[PDB]
């Protein structure tokens, strides 16, 4: 079987495979993560470089890892599958020997790991894919937010953003996130995610994707025309 | 020893791409175009054949569409014996599914497992990728008629209308242009001949030079037909859309 | 063998005899039945000694190793199904294993699992397992109820092994008790039956049958 | 290009060498050995302000007698301390006790060389293995990519660790109290950190044979390191 | 015990004038209990028909494996398969399962499409080709299905004739069987052309 | 496990196991649910060697769940008996076979139609109005032969089903404690708490 | 057909004290009727002040003591010389045991030594690794014949103090080395009279905190 | 698992003050008959061991090219060879017990019973016995099949413990093999009269003893046999 | 320089670069001294520490009751081929009941070295070491090389400034060969001959490991106050 060693130790201690495999994260379409007091939500970019584009049928940026927890990304897309399906299989797997779904810090901690093996297994590559996972543990209210990476590093966030143009959106975040008061309510949370995106995004028409994930297995996907009625009144506040 | 000799097939450049993705993709530029067109009552499949002879035996050949059942065909860009390969593959998952079920496989998870396999040869194995596109037509009873491409990276996305091959900038500006949603079968077949027609890199656009496929509802009630045209039938529809 | 556990509004009782045979020949009278896997958790030894010994002193390694993992305390449905799918996997090459796994966490409260090596995996209330099981079964189903004291239920087991002991050939020796709470399980001493059974006789007015 | 196992004219190991590089890149930790038991901490260092930092864990309980910190490419770390955790439970189920300090760490070391073309590189991470048994009392271990350990009195790690070394250095006795331990890491800590050091952006640590391994909570911490700041200012 | 009659049922084909014809009971039972009234044995892959007998669960399983077969097949060829070819494809099939078969007992029936004539054919449960002129018969009432073709069977028969001999066949022999039965059902082949008749028949 | 029963009727399936579980000399539970919801408009009752059935019944649980995950989609009844049909199958000639008999009850929503499938440890699948594995068929088959009616509502299935387990209750030597009753339709799974 | 178990009889017999622990064992080994060896060492000293004997098959025994001492020699060398606690020995002869829990070595094992406190322990096993550290404990043939006396001599069992009719038991005080040896002996000797693959000679390993001692005592050659 | 074909019978030994006698017959059996007559049963490895094998003749002709092996391998890189470093009969022994039990625990064994005898080279006698079950054990007298039923009680006799040993000279040892191969020869049914018989001195070395018989035997008592019970002629 | 990316590669004048440079990483290694008698063995140590809050560095290790040896170099290489040597003296003493002979331990040695250097994908031990040990032919002592040549010695040393111990011993080589039925005379001398490559640092008590094997004498380390007597 094919075993070179791919990812190695440069002079200066940098694995440039790694490296390299992060700069394909920031080619990716932008993607975003906020947490209110009660919610997450989840906002994805998509690039208007493609129309006549069947929006019906073409995967969606955000997945459904189990019914309370989920998962959207930034960088390689053929990639992303592959974490999407083990994910998948280790939250089923998970509920059949703990008799118990998978907590959003565990499946954080497992596609993590998937992510650091393929960095240092022989005749591999490392995922050009950063991901982040949102959900609410079993029988718990407190909104939980994570971020993986192609190094397998992963942590905890109040409010995050990967991909392109990531710089200018975390920017905003962080003026504008407060922690002593969260986004008390979805409407709060949903205005200041699309005003996040529209930092970076063009068009606030079918360029925006945003998902709501509040506690129990309540996910909904928003529509078009409710994300456009944020849009509209995000402006005419503006022009004053 | 060996390490000396390997090209590195499964790498990142400095900026975050694959480069022998990159490098299978400008193989299939060079491919004939193959055109897809999503309709109400059905789907088109139109393939221009590389330069051609008057000697090879065009009733018989096959290098641009191929069925891979019943519900679901295939166009192809790129190595043709590459994409035989895959062909064959889909063609086992689709039974594999259908025995295991006893329902017809649904038109987006093949391409999902084929995207899949394409996906395998650009992460690990040391292989070169498959340097093949597809243009994937397909009904089912979910989503209805569908159309879809997938790349030598792994990738796949959905489409009313879309091109792969040659000119695909030039095909898809005259698709976007033309392409309305409540477009008919025999409206479709016009719009891709006519694009194939203007982007060509021949002379003139003739019955030898295509092949021809339609997935219609077309058939007698609750069931869909697929055709993949006859030489004579190739020629009959050229002049039936006024191209010859 | 006699072994039992029962839920109530106190946690659970463990009881077990202490006799070991080998046909007729008393091998032992002081064998540990009670295996304590944690400090929260007990399972019961019946069927083969090697089997339960061994594996549910293995189980303590995984809900150790769970609990560094996941920083919590392992449930009681996941640590008997750790051992459950275990013995399953063996199943067939001649595993002999009839245990009770017995917890108390937050979250389930008082737990008891019924684990058996063809694979079989119980929730319930009141088990009873061994050569003995129908006579402390009698015992305890006259007697039970949820709202009885911690002494009440200690006695009650104690009793039912007691009952087991006398009549079944292959139980005996001694009682072992234990009360498992929330905050840990709680050993409550070894009862010589030679003893226990006069004492009983006496100041309870049972055994008639028997002179003493 | 070149073999991963390849020696330098030098005769040390490329990619073990490069590893190194690549821990003097992280963020600093600390261990202070004593007769009342062994101190660790190290610096969370959040990218950013939105970074929920008590999800950075970069202490780690291995058994109840044993803790670890890392520094370097946490991620490989994950790996380290499976082994570790399963060598220690393994031991106690194979012999009824608890594992000596030495082989637990001697096991987690036999690991890093096992790299070829087994894993396609070495670790990019340093730990610093801290616990007590009853043969050799309390002990610290630096655990390195090279598959070599040396016991220390005390012990930095990380970007700030020969300015922390050389500090330690001096402030080291035989004579040390656990809380003297406790402020000497905060002390130290404060020193090579670039932010200002406060109980989010720290963390602290102990074992001792009594209560085992403990990680400290922030407000513990917080008053640790407002005892320090008091100490300072009365000279 | 015997997995060759735990669940039982027959097959039974013959030949005619331009013609052939395929016929099945359709009962499923667990030895004595009778289960099921609407157990078809006959399947087709085009213009080829196989009746299966035997142990149901390897009758279901092989049906699948023979459409999955066929549909290849006919995607590779571009074109049907023939009921000579299908015949070496059963015999095969079975033949790789040697030691730890398949418990059936098939039966091939068809035209060929190019030569017009007449098809049948006949396997033991590991491949064994029994290609007879006349008619072929299987399942656990196969001794009496052999005694009524053998009397009541003449060459030549045309499809209206052919009907009533292979019908009369099966019902009587189904009668004397206390596993097959519980309804039947008679497939009538021509060239471009196939008609199925369910038979009224006693259910005991 | 003892008694699995199931019966189709006009917008419903309805199946009926037994609550007893016994371990040779003893009866260890009296309350025990020999079901597992696959999907929310498909129920699957299980009986055969003990922890095999568990083990097979979560088992497939897990395979139609996952597959729920990663479609957005629910299985129709056809497709998820033929999944289960094909691990049966698989299973026969293992070298250890799962020895487990069960009954599938759904409720279609694209064709608006209750579905009871039959399949034994075999992979012997049928589809039937009602349907029974082991002895219990015997029992309750003639009764079902007499009075069912393939527009029955479901309080006349109920009480159907309710004459069947009388006549298993008189003439069944085992004491099999009493079934629990479980209803697929159009709006999912419920339990009757009183039978 | 090929029968991988024999019986070359014998019987051991394992005594914790206060502050010491004796492991005896008679010194015949025999095939059906016939004796192989009059003087055939069966408790072994396996270092770390651990005594063991593995009664029954020979071959299963020898090879089960031999891997012991392996384990020892090699806890040694992975653990800084750490002294083997007879705990922990006990604990790692189940794993030993298990590991051949589907064709397990055909005989019963029991150890002796001091605990860490240092007070006399025996730990019994039976052939497939369920193990508990006992007071007393006779193995091998004439088990049935000694363990009886044993509970009526050493744990005062049946006997009440004389006035008090069954009211009042004798005391449990503990016993010395020499009184201990006594029973032994006077165990040996009477199974020797009663049961034909037990004589020849009787040796007894002692294990006190000054390490390992041995006395040998001659048996019946009948 | 199989079956032992052709094989062989008893093998006596036993120990005197200065080493150790051991001998058996040259018959190969064929169950009942008796096929081949000029097998050598009893193997030198050196100049200070012989093994005597009983039981299965192919199993030994198998276990004797072990044994030639084990001494060309020992030679390889071993310049005290001859000397500090040549095999001893307790490391023949080991190797041997080692494979017997291995071949036992595989259910696969060599069927035989095996007595090496030798000296060692600090001069203490060695005798030990081992079989196809992996069973070993040592004594002052060893024999394998008819001998330790028949061989042992006589051997015992002369040789009845430890003690004994110092006492016992080689003249009367081996008269006493030489007597216990006699009525082996009497009263074994597997047995013949050609037998080897070997010497382990820690003095003299090595005797080898081929092509022995047994000799002095008792018949003449036959002739007054008459009937079995009441027949007077 | 072309030929030095790989053990599998000879240079133009049939030199093994990979080789050499595994040979490198010992002279850069920490002393240690092996000597002996006709009655006993000896290996001295002088142990490195990273600072003054490390530990020293172990140099000795035991394969057996009757041999052992001290390292130079990479210390987990010698950790995997003294592992290795405790496995093989086992083996001899499990199966042929036989302690195993130090000239046949240094012949297994030599070929696991061996394989190491002609294979691609792997890479030489980068260590050396000193095997003692007291067997049937008396005492003995080993020099071991990554390269694959084992040498039976007198005496000798490995390690950074090895050279001036190594001539100390070829002086003295009539001397302490005579030290019979004497061990602390012994010792002595092997502490006064790896004094010969000492510079600034002096033997203190923490620094100095000593190991002794001889006719009646089980292996044995001495450690801590155990080596102030020869300090
Ligand atoms: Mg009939
Ligand atoms: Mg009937
Ligand atoms: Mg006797």
């Amino acid at each position: 079987g094919y075993d070179r060693a791919l990812s190695i130790f440069s002079p200066d201690g940098h694995i440039f495979q790694v490296e390299y495999a992060l700069e394909a994260v920031k080619r990716g379409t932008c993607a975003v993560g906020v947490k209110g007091k009660n919610c997450v939500v989840l906002g994805c970019e998509r690039r208007s470089t493609l129309k006549l584009q069947d929006t019906r049928i073409t995967p969606s940026k955000v997945s459904k890892i189990d019914s309370h927890v989920v998962l959207s990304f930034s960088g390689l897309n053929a990639d992303s599958r592959i974490l999407i399906e083990k994910a998948r299989v280790e939250a089923q797997s998970h509920r059949l020997t703990l008799e118990d779904p998978v907590t959003v810090e565990y499946l954080t901690r497992y596609v993590a790991g998937v992510q650091q093996r393929y960095t240092q297994s022989g005749g591999v590559r490392p995922f050009g894919v950063s991901t982040l996972i949102a959900g609410f543990d079993p029988r718990d209210d407190e909104p939980k937010l994570y971020q993986t990476e192609p190094s397998g590093i992963y942590s905890s966030w109040s409010a995050q953003t990967i991909g392109r143009n990531s710089k200018t959106v975390r920017e905003f975040l962080e003026k504008n996130y407060d922690r002593k008061e969260p986004p008390a309510t979805v409407e709060e949370c949903v205005k200041l995610t699309v005003r996040s995106l529209l930092e970076v995004v063009q068009t606030g028409a079918k360029n925006i994707e945003i998902t709501v994930v509040k506690p129990d297995s309540d996910i909904v996907a928003l529509s078009s025309e409710e994300i456009n009625q944020y849009v509209t009144q995000i402006e005419q506040e503006k022009q004053e | 020893g060996s390490r000396r000799y390997d090209s590195r097939t499964t790498i990142f450049s400095p900026e975050g791409r694959l480069y022998q993705v990159e490098y299978a993709l400008e193989s299939i530029s060079h491919a004939g175009t193959a055109i897809g067109i999503m309709a109400s009552d059905g789907i088109v499949l139109a393939a221009e054949r590389k330069v051609t002879s008057t000697l090879l035996e065009q009733d018989t050949s096959t290098e641009k569409l191929y069925k891979l059942n019943d519900k679901i065909a295939v166009a192809v860009a790129g190595l043709t014996a590459d994409a035989e390969i895959l062909i064959n593959t889909a063609r086992i998952h689709a039974q594999n599914y259908l025995k295991t079920y006893n329902e017809d496989i649904p038109v987006e998870i093949l391409v999902r497992r084929l995207s899949d396999i394409k996906q395998g040869y650009t992460q690990h194995g040391g292989l070169r990728p498959f340097g093949v596109s597809f243009i994937y037509a397909g009904y089912d009873d979910r989503y209805g008629y569908q159309l879809y491409t997938s790349n030598p990276s792994g990738n796949y996305t959905g489409w009313k209308a879309i091109s792969v091959g040659a000119n695909t900038s030039a095909a898809q500006t005259l698709l976007q242009m033309d392409y309305k949603d409540d477009m008919k079968v025999d409206d479709a077949i016009e719009l891709a001949l006519k694009t194939l027609s203007k982007t060509t890199d021949s002379s003139a656009l003739t019955y030898d030079r295509l092949e021809f496929a339609t997935i219609r509802k077309g058939a007698n009630d609750g069931e869909v037909y697929q055709k993949i045209f006859k030489p004579q039938e190739i020629k009959d529809i050229l002049v039936k859309t006024g191209i010859t | 063998t006699t072994t039992l556990a029962f839920r109530f509004q106190g946690g659970i009782i463990v009881a077990v005899d202490s006799r070991a045979t080998a046909g007729n020949w008393v091998a032992s009278q002081t064998v540990k039945k009670v295996i304590e896997i944690n400090p929260f958790l007990l399972g019961t030894m019946a069927g083969g000694a090697a089997d339960c010994q061994f594996w549910e002193t293995w189980l303590g390694s995984q809900c150790r190793l769970h609990e560094l993992r996941e920083k919590e305390r392992i449930s009681v449905a996941a640590a008997s199904k750790i051992l459950s799918n275990l013995v399953y996997q063996y199943k067939g090459a001649g595993l002999s294993m009839g245990t009770m796994i017995c917890g108390y966490t937050r979250k389930e409260g008082p737990t008891i699992y019924y684990v058996d090596s063809d694979g079989t995996r119980l929730k319930g209330d009141i088990f009873c397992v061994g050569s003995g099981q129908t006579f402390a079964y009698g015992v305890l189903d006259s007697n039970y109820k949820w709202d009885l004291s911690v002494e009440d239920a200690l006695y009650l087991g104690k009793r039912s092994i007691l009952a087991a002991a006398h009549r079944d050939a292959y139980s005996g020796g001694s009682v072992n008790l234990y009360h498992v709470t929330e905050d840990g399980w709680i050993y409550h001493g070894n009862h010589d039956v030679g003893e226990l059974f006069w004492k009983v006789k006496e100041e309870e007015g049972s055994f008639n049958n028997v002179i003493g | 290009d070149r073999g991963v196992s390849t020696f330098s004219p030098e005769g040390r190991l490329f990619q073990v060498e490069y590893s190194l590089e690549a821990i003097k890149l992280g963020s600093t930790a600390i261990g202070i050995a004593t007769k009342e038991g062994v101190v660790l901490g190290v610096e969370k260092r959040a990218t950013s302000p939105l970074l929920e930092s008590d999800s950075i864990e970069k202490i780690v309980e291995i058994d109840r007698h044993i803790g670890c910190a890392m520094s370097g490419l946490t991620a490989d770390a994950r790996s380290m301390i499976e082994h570790a955790r399963t060598a220690a439970v393994t031991h106690n189920l194979y012999y009824d006790e608890d594992i000596n300090v030495e082989s637990l760490t001697q096991s987690v070391c036999d690991l890093a060389l096992r790299f070829g073309e087994l894993m396609s590189r070495p670790f990019g991470v340093a730990l610093l293995i801290a616990g007590h048994d009853a043969d050799d009392g309390y002990q610290l271990f630096h655990a390195e990519p090279s598959g070599t350990f040396y016991r220390y009195n005390a012990k930095a790690i990380g970007s700030g660790s020969e300015g922390a070394q050389a500090e330690l250095l001096n402030e080291w006795h035989s004579s040390l109290t656990l809380k003297e331990a406790e402020l000497l890491v905060l002390k130290i800590l404060k020193q090579v950190m670039e932010e200002k050091l406060d109980e989010n952006n720290a963390q602290l640590s102990c074992i001792t044979k009594q209560d085992g391994f403990k990680i400290y909570d922030n407000e513990k911490t917080a008053e640790l390191i407002k005892e320090l700041k008091e100490k300072e200012a009365a000279e | 015990s015997d997995p060759s009659s735990i669940n039982g049922g027959i097959v039974v084909a013959m030949t005619g004038k331009d013609c052939v014809a395929i016929a099945c009971d359709l009962r499923l039972g667990s030895q004595s209990l009778g289960v099921s009234n609407k157990f078809e044995k006959i399947f087709h892959y085009g213009h080829v028909f196989l009746g299966i007998t035997g142990l149901a669960t390897d009758v279901t399983t092989l049906n699948e494996m023979f459409r999955y077969k066929t549909n290849l097949y006919k995607l590779k060829e571009e074109r049907a398969i023939e009921p000579e070819t299908f015949t070496q494809l059963v015999s095969s099939s079975l033949y790789e399962r040697r030691f730890g078969p398949y418990f059936v007992g098939p039966v091939v029936a068809g035209i060929n499409s190019k030569s017009g004539k007449p098809f049948i054919a006949g396997f033991d449960l590991i491949g064994c080709i029994d290609e007879a002129k006349d008619f072929i018969v299987s399942g656990t009432a196969s001794d009496q299905l052999f005694g009524m073709c053998e009397s009541l069977y003449e060459p030549n028969l045309e499809p209206e004739d052919l009907f009533e001999t292979i019908s009369q066949a099966l019902l009587n022999a189904a009668d004397r069987d206390a596993l097959s039965g519980w309804g039947a059902v008679v497939y009538i082949i021509k060239k471009d052309e196939v008609v199925k008749r369910y038979l009224k028949m006693r259910q005991d | 496990m003892d008694i699995i029963l199931g019966i189709r009727v006009q917008d419903s399936v309805i199946l009926a196991s037994s609550k007893a579980v016994t371990r040779g000399i003893s009866v260890l539970k009296d309350s025990d649910d020999k079901t597992r919801q696959l999907s929310p408009h498909t129920l699957m009752s299980f009986a055969g060697e003990a922890g095999d059935t568990v083990q097979f019944a979560e088992y497939i649980q897990a395979n139609i769940q996952l597959y729920s995950i990663r479609e957005d989609y629910e299985l129709s009844p056809q497709a998820v008996s033929s999944f289960v049909r094909q691990e049966l199958a698989k299973s026969i000639r293992s070298r250890r076979p799962y020895q487990v008999n069960v009954l599938i009850g759904g409720y279609d929503k694209k064709k608006n139609k209750p579905e009871l499938y039959q399949i034994d440890y075999l992979g012997t699948k049928v589809e039937l109005p009602y349907g029974a594995h082991g002895y219990s068929g015997f029992y309750t088959f003639s009764l079902l032969d007499h009075h069912y009616r393939p527009d029955m509502t479901t309080e006349e299935g109920l009480d159907l089903l309710k004459l069947c387990v009388q006549e298993l209750e008189k003439r069944m030597p085992m004491d099999f404690k009493g079934v629990i009753v479980k209803i697929v339709d159009k709006d999912g799974i419920r339990q009757v708490d009183d039978f | 057909q090929f029968n991988p178990y024999g019986d070359n009889g014998g019987t051991i017999l394992g005594i914790a004290g206060e502050d010491f622990a004796v492991l005896a064992g008679d010194t015949r080994n025999i095939t059906d009727y016939s004796i192989n060896s009059r003087y055939e060492p069966k408790v072994f000293d396996c270092g770390d002040n651990i005594v063991m004997s593995a009664n029954g098959f020979a071959a299963d025994g020898d090879a089960l003591v031999k891997r012991f001492k392996n384990s020892v020699k090699w806890y040694h060398f992975d653990h800084n010389d750490k002294k083997l606690s007879i705990n922990s020995a006990a604990r790692n002869i189940q794993h030993l045991l298990y590991g051949k829990r589907f064709f397990p070595y055909y005989v019963h094992t029991i150890i002796a030594g001091l605990d860490e406190d240092g007070k006399g322990a025996v730990y019994s096993f039976d052939p497939v690794g369920s193990y508990e550290r006992e007071q007393c404990r006779a193995g091998g043939a004439a088990a049935s014949l000694i363990m009886p006396f044993l509970d009526n001599q050493v744990n005062f069992k049946n006997q009440y103090e004389p006035g008090t009719n069954g009211k009042v038991k004798k005391p449990l005080k503990y016993l010395s080395v020499e009184e201990v040896i006594k029973l032994v002996r006077d165990s040996f000797t009477s199974a020797t009279e009663r049961h034909i693959q037990v004589g020849d000679g009787l040796e007894i390993l002692i294990v006190t905190k000054d390490g390992v001692r041995k006395e040998f005592y001659e048996l019946k050659r009948d | 698992t199989q079956q032992p074909i052709v094989t062989g019978t008893s093998v006596i030994s036993m120990k005197y003050d200065n080493g150790v006698i051991i001998a058996a017959d040259n018959l190969g059996s064929y169950g009942s008959l008796l096929r081949f007559n000029g097998v050598e049963r009893l193997i030198p490895v050196g100049d200070n061991t012989v093994v005597g094998i009983s039981g299965d003749i192919s199993d030994m002709q198998h276990i004797e090219r072990l044994l030639k092996d084990l001494v060309t391998e020992n030679a390889y890189d071993n310049p005290l060879a001859d000397a500090e470093e040549a095999l001893e009969p307790s490391y023949i022994f080991e190797y041997l017990a080692t494979v017997m039990y291995q071949r036992r625990s595989k259910m696969n064994p060599l069927w035989n019973a095996i007595i090496v005898a030798g000296v060692q080279s600090n001069g203490d006698q060695f005798l030990r016995y081992v079989n196809l079950l992996g069973v070993t054990y040592s004594s002052p007298t060893l024999a394998t099949g008819f001998g330790a039923h028949m061989a042992n009680p006589l051997l015992r006799k002369v040789v009845d413990r430890e003690s004994d040993i110092p006492k016992t000279t080689v003249q009367v040892a081996e008269e006493a093999i030489v007597n216990a191969m006699r009525v082996l020869y009497y009263r074994d049914a597997r047995s013949s009269r050609n037998f080897s018989l070997a010497i382990i001195d820690k003095n003299t070395g090595l005797t080898f003893k081929k092509n022995l018989q047994v000799e002095n035997m008792k018949w003449d008592f036959a002739k007054d046999i008459k009937g079995y019970g009441t027949q007077k002629i | 320089n072309n030929y030095d990316g790989d053990t599998v590669t000879f240079s133009p004048t049939g030199r093994l670069f990979q080789v050499e440079y595994a040979l490198e990483a010992i002279k850069q290694g920490s002393v240690t001294v092996g000597l002996r008698s006709n009655t006993h063995a000896v290996l001295v140590a002088l142990k490195r520490n990273a600072d003054e809050l490390s530990s020293y560095q172990k140099k000795i290790i035991k394969c057996d009751e009757h041999m052992g040896l001290s390292l130079a170099g990479l210390a987990p290489d010698a950790r995997v081929l003294s592992n290795y040597l405790r496995q093989q003296c086992n083996y001899s003493s499990l199966v042929f009941n036989r302690k195993l002979a130090v000239e046949r331990a240094g012949h297994l040695l030599c070929d696991k070295a061996q394989k190491n250097t002609q294979s691609y994908g792997g890479r030489p031990y980068g260590v050396g070491l000193l095997i003692i040990g007291y067997d049937k032919s008396g005492a003995h002592l080993l020099e071991f090389q990554p390269s694959g040549n084992v040498t039976e010695l007198y005496g000798t040393a490995i390690g950074a400034r090895s050279q001036g111990a190594k001539t100390y011993l070829e002086r003295t080589l009539d001397t302490f060969i005579k030290i019979d039925g004497n061990p602390d005379e012994l010792i002595k001398a092997g502490v006064e001959a790896i004094s010969q490559s000492l510079r600034d640092e002096s033997l203190t008590v923490d620094n100095l490991s000593i190991a002794i094997v001889g006719k009646d004498t089980p292996f044995t380390i001495y450690d801590g106050e155990a080596v102030a007597k020869y300090i």
